[PDB]
């Protein structure tokens, strides 16, 4: 084939890269809907960006005007309550979808070779989402907003030699005042574009090494083009997600939040129950469970170290959980542990929740510490079960 | 102890504006605004609601104009730099009873009567909590004698609240002759407060119903589309030259 | 990223000669049976710790409150 | 071929105008 | 202007007299004590929780 | 069949198909809005703003 | 039958897209307090 | 604290000065073109009008 005269626009250089990577990318023929969850997370990110821009057309980053500006958006702006509820509940759905993404990856062991770079870029993406959502939640400037900012920024003092200096520098002036508000608005506006860049790199690395499948096996025998076969599957996922998200926006918009964020920030009194948003609760529970706050920060760093250390395991030959009963049970126990851990974080430090959290976090790390053992034993399996 | 600290739990009352197709009782909103103006505006403030917010919701435009013309507000400098007071217009927010938080606390014994604009969204189980708080001024239990200068209220965290029992039988004279009792006054004021915290509830509910229905139909279409496009693949027969 | 051929023979029918929304309803009892009999263990390992911990927590809270009730 | 081409262009123009009216319903312009 | 809530709670007082009896038992114990912290707000909370649960729908179906 | 008839009507040129899709979107949205409005008004009788007894007696 | 099912879904999608676009643009449009201060 | 303000508001300043507002002098050398020379000449050049 010499391309003398042009046949198809899709194969022209203007649409050639897009053609390959969107229409013609070969995909395993047996993918279920969790790959749809990955695409759905992308859509949630785009929704957040658009609604955030149109919200920032009305938000004043000053300490004396932020709360009343948000109430302006809700009451005066034409269809502004829709924008604000979409932004908040869209942050929530973004985190829900990313959690389902991560747990599918864990179940099917997609972190294994050769997708170590994909998993690591995913971990970086998760860090960026955490930071962006936190600094954004500081913006409305309520009781929960101000006090959560105070606590989570002041736990950065646990660094041995330069903790206090970093805390003061990040605060900008001995407290979490107007300077911190402007700082957080600028950072919240900036970070989503770095998040878009990270997502693009994530997808590029995956596209380099293909895509896993529910069997975990080599899958270059039966492969089909992405369009239209997986576009329609993703479309079904998107419409179902739209119905879910519309249930949340219109009928129960304040269920996923706390009522203390509707009181203007008053640094004098302290609300009796200071907790982050529901999607930071597992991390908050781990950190609160391990005492000696320096130990808590070290434990969070250890959580991310374990997450980054999953891909680089030794044998781990069989990949999918469909052929790993022990690992299947371990994964389900880990998921139950994560849900319980998230529930613990909303409870006070009074007993027995301290014991329950100190057990749950230990079980979390135990999952992360017993996967190589299963891999080694499984590597030992084939020379024992032979039927002859 | 902990029980009194977290307060007696509030029941689940059947509010008229509860349900996927349920609107505010606008007569009750009007009645609640009356009771708030009569008894609650002496200490509490709203400061987030304009008089124009009442137009088409509980009052007619001329009525709101007259009500605004009743009160007087300070307007900016004139051609001499001095300040002056003019009757309120249809855009001014509800008047504030106290100069600032310090004056409010000084007038109310150090306790600050909270702003009531978002009161039902600033408490857990907002509307039920507010109704129960207003109605449940009960005799304190045995051997729990609270200090002078407060009142016992089981729902309030700690049991001791700073405002006195305000809603009394016959406190106000309703315009439409509705018999004023404590429960009725509480219901009306909580309906008004819940409207104030969320004036978009009806439009939001209508949009939600319409779009959930429409998107459900879209979901059926998308499922059919996916099945149709995948049916040349799922109903296929392949011969592979292998057995075991 | 090469493609490995397998030397098969595939017959396929056009999408407009097939029933499109009937396979979802053909074998509901058998499919429900298969789901339950294949995932009851995983359901126990998921919902087991949660329900057990919940029961333990409510039990202990009841004991503690009744004990501190003067 | 030209009659068919201009007919198709006019049909697409009618579709575009219908989409424009749908996006921006203007009885103010429709009435006169 | 008889209070509907007070009348309804008085009417439903004999519905769940068991928490009320427990509360009275604590009242007698506290009267015997007369020296301790002697609160037992738990019985109060249980009894009034029952009454409030009773008077949930009747109040609004009686209100205008 | 009715499907074949309407196909021969509005499924031979794509321009007519897109115009039909837009017109159907407008008409269907209006119909659903009218139905939901009737349902809402039926369900919330008496509670409307237009029918409160003292709407114009403060003057 | 397939094309008519697809057409029903398609004008559902058209309705959704118009709704979203108009919501964004009218949000960027004027405001109630400004209209009140128009005198 | 900052430097005090001689007048409560711009309208007060205008009323005091017969409708003229004495501009803020913080950036007067950058607000006016050729600010330094302009201000020096204006302060010192109070001459007699021509015929
Ligand atoms: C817990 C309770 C479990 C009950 C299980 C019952 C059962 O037998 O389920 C399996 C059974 C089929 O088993 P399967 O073949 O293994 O599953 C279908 C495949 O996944 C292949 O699916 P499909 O493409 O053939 O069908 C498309 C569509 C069919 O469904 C529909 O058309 C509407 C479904 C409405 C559900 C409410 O959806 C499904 O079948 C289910 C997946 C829906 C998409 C979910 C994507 C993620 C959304 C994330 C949102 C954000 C969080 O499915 C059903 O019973 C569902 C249909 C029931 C009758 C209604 C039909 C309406 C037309
Ligand atoms: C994955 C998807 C997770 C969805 C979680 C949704 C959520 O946060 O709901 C809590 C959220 C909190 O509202 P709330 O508990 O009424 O008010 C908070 C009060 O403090 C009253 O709170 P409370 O004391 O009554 O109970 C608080 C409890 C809420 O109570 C319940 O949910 C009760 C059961 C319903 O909060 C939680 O359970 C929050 C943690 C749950 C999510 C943890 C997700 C962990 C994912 C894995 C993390 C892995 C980390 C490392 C990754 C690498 O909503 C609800 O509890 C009601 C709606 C539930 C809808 C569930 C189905 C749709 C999703
Ligand atoms: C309007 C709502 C229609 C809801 C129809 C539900 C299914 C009715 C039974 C049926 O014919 O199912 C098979 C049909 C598909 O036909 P089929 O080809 O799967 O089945 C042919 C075999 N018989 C006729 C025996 C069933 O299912 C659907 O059409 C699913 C709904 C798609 C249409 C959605 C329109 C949205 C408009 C906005
Ligand atoms: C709007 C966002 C569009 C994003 C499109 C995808 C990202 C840009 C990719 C640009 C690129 O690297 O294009 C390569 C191509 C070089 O030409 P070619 O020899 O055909 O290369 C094929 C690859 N081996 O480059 C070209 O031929 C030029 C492509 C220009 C960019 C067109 C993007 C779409 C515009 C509509
Ligand atoms: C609630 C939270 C859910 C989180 C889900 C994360 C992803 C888990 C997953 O991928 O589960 C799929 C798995 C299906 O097993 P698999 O071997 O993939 O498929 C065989 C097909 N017959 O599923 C299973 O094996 C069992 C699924 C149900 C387990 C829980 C049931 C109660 C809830
Ligand atoms: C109090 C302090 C101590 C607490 C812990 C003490 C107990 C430790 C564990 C004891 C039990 C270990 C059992 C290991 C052998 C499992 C045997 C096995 O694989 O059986 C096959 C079965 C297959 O299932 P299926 O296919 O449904 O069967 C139908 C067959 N035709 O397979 C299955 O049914 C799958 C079962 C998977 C179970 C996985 C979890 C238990 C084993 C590892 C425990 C690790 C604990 C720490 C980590 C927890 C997770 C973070
Ligand atoms: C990105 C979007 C697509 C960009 C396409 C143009 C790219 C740059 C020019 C490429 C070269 C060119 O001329 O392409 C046009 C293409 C040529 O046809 P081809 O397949 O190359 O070979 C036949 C030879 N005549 O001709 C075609 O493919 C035919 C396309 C004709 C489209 C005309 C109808 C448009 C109607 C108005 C918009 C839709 C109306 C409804 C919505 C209204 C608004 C709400
Ligand atoms: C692209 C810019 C579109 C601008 C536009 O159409 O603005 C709307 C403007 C006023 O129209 P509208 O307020 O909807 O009608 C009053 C009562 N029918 O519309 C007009 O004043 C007339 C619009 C005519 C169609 C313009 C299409 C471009
Ligand atoms: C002056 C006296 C009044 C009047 C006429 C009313 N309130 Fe009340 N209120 C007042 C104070 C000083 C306080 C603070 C008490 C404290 O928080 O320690 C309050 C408190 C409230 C609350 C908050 C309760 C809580 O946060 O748990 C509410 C919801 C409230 N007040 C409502 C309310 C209503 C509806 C009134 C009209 C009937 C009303 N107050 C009158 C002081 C005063
Ligand atoms: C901004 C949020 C994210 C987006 C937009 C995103 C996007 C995607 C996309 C588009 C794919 C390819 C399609 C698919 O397989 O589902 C993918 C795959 C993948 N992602 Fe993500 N992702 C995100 C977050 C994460 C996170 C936090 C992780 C884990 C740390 C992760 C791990 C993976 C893995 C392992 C795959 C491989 C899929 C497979 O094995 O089949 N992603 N992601
Ligand atoms: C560049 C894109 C974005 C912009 C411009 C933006 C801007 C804003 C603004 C102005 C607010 C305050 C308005 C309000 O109070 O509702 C806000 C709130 C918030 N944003 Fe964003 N945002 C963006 C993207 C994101 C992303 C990607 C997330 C992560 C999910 C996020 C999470 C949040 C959260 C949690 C809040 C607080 C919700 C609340 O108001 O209660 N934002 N954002």
């Amino acid at each position: 084939t010499i391309r003398n005269q042009r046949f198809s626009l899709l194969k022209e250089p203007i649409s050639s890269t897009l053609n390959q990577h969107l229409i013609d990318y070969p995909t395993p023929s047996n993918l279920s809907y969790w790959w749809g969850f990955g695409s759905l997370a992308g859509i949630c990110l785009v929704i957040q960006i658009v609604t955030g821009v149109f919200l920032a057309m009305h938000y004043t980053p000053h300490v004396d005007l932020a709360f009343n500006s948000v109430e302006h958006v809700m009451r005066d702006v034409e269809g502004g309550w829709l924008l604000r509820y979409m932004h908040a509940n869209g942050a929530s759905m973004f985190f829900i979808v990313v959690y389902l993404h991560i747990f599918r990856g864990l179940y099917y062991a997609s972190y294994s070779s050769p997708r170590e770079f994909v998993w690591c870029l995913g971990v970086v993406i998760f860090l960026l989402m955490i930071v962006t959502a936190f600094t954004g939640y500081v913006l409305p400037w309520g009781q929960m907003s101000f006090w959560g900012a105070t606590v989570i920024t002041s736990l950065a003092s646990a660094i041995p030699v330069v903790g206090d200096t970093i805390v003061t520098w990040l605060w900008g002036g001995f407290s979490v005042d107007n300077a911190t508000l402007n700082r957080f608005f600028s950072l919240h506006y900036l970070l989503p574009f770095l998040l878009v860049g990270a997502s693009l790199l994530h997808l590029a690395a995956l596209h380099q090494y293909g895509s896993n499948n529910p069997l975990g096996v080599h899958s270059e025998m039966d492969q089909i083009s992405f369009y239209p076969y997986f576009y329609v599957k993703d479309l079904v996922g998107w419409v179902a997600f739209a119905i879910f998200f519309s249930i949340w926006i219109f009928y129960a918009p304040n269920v996923l939040g706390h009522p203390d964020n509707y009181i203007p920030a008053n640094p004098m009194s302290t609300p009796p129950h200071i907790v982050p948003e529901w999607y930071f609760l597992p991390i908050y529970a781990i950190l609160r469970s391990i005492p000696d706050k320096s130990g808590g920060v070290a434990a969070i760093a250890l959580v991310f170290i374990c997450l980054l250390a999953l891909p680089f395991f030794k044998s781990m030959y069989v990949r999918s959980s469909s052929f790993r009963p022990i690992y299947q049970g371990i994964f389900w126990l880990l998921l139950a542990d994560c849900l319980l851990l998230g529930w613990i974080g909303c409870q006070p430090v009074e007993a027995p929740f301290v014991t329950i959290g100190q057990i749950s976090s230990f079980v979390f790390f135990l999952f992360f510490a017993i996967t190589p053992i299963l891999g080694r034993v499984g590597r030992g399996i084939p020379n024992s079960y032979t039927t002859d | 102890a902990d029980e009194a600290e977290h307060g007696l739990a509030c029941p689940s009352y059947p509010w008229p504006h509860k349900g996927i197709l349920s609107s505010y009782d606008h007569a009750s909103i009007r009645r609640g605004h009356q009771v708030y103006t009569e008894v609650c505006a002496s200490c509490h403030s709203m400061s987030l609601i304009s008089y124009r917010d009442l137009v088409g919701v509980a009052y007619t435009e001329e009525e709101v104009k007259a009500m605004a013309a009743e009160i007087e507000v300070v307007d900016g400098p004139n051609d001499e730099g001095e300040m002056f007071t003019r009757p309120g217009k249809l855009s001014d927010r509800f008047p504030q009873p106290y100069a600032n938080e310090a004056a409010a606390r000084f007038a109310n014994g150090g306790a600050y009567p909270p702003d009531l604009s978002l009161i039902t969204k600033a408490r857990h189980n907002g509307q039920n909590y507010v109704f129960s708080l207003l109605t449940g001024y009960r005799d304190p239990p045995a051997g729990v004698s609270i200090r002078e200068g407060l009142h016992y209220n089981p729902y309030f965290p700690g049991g001791a609240i700073a405002m006195p029992k305000m809603l009394n039988d016959g406190a106000v004279e309703y315009e439409d002759g509705t018999p004023a009792t404590e429960a009725q006054m509480g219901k009306d004021v909580v309906s008004f407060l819940s409207w104030a915290a969320e004036p978009e509830m009806e439009e939001r509910k209508l949009m939600g119903f319409k779009w959930i229905f429409v998107l459900s139909l879209a979901l059926l279409q998308a499922a059919y589309y996916r099945r149709l496009r995948w049916s040349v693949l799922k109903s296929r027969k392949l011969v592979l030259d292998v057995v075991n | 990223k090469q493609i490995v051929p397998v030397k098969s023979v595939i017959y396929a029918l056009s999408p407009f000669q097939q029933k499109v929304m009937t396979g979802l309803w053909k074998d509901l009892p058998t499919k429900i049976h298969h789901k339950v009999s294949e995932n009851w263990i995983s359901a126990t390992l998921l919902l087991g710790p949660l329900v057990g911990t919940y029961a333990y927590v409510q039990n202990y809270l009841e004991k503690e409150k009744l004990h501190h009730r003067y | 071929i030209q009659p068919a081409d201009v007919k198709a262009a006019a049909m697409w123009g009618v579709a575009a105008a219908t989409g424009g009216l749908y996006l921006v319903q203007v009885s103010i312009l429709v009435l006169p | 202007p008889v209070d509907q809530k007070r009348y309804l709670e008085e009417s439903c007082k004999p519905k769940c007299v068991k928490p009320l009896l427990e509360y009275q038992a604590c009242i007698k114990r506290i009267h015997g004590d007369d020296s301790g912290q002697k609160h037992c707000t738990g019985q109060y909370f249980d009894y009034w929780f029952c009454v409030d649960k009773c008077v949930a729908p009747k109040l609004f179906t009686k209100l205008k | 069949g009715i499907f074949e008839s309407l196909y021969k009507v509005v499924m031979r040129r794509n321009s007519v198909y897109v115009t039909f899709v837009i017109a159907g979107a407008f008409l269907g949205e209006r119909a659903v809005d009218y139905g939901i409005h009737k349902l809402w008004e039926a369900n919330n009788v008496g509670k409307r703003y237009e029918d409160i007894p003292v709407l114009g007696q403060k003057l | 039958f397939a094309y008519f099912v697809l057409t029903g879904g398609r004008f559902v999608y058209a309705s959704l897209i118009r709704l979203l676009v108009l919501k964004f643009v009218l949000s960027m449009s004027a405001s109630k307090d400004v209209l009140a201060l128009a005198s």
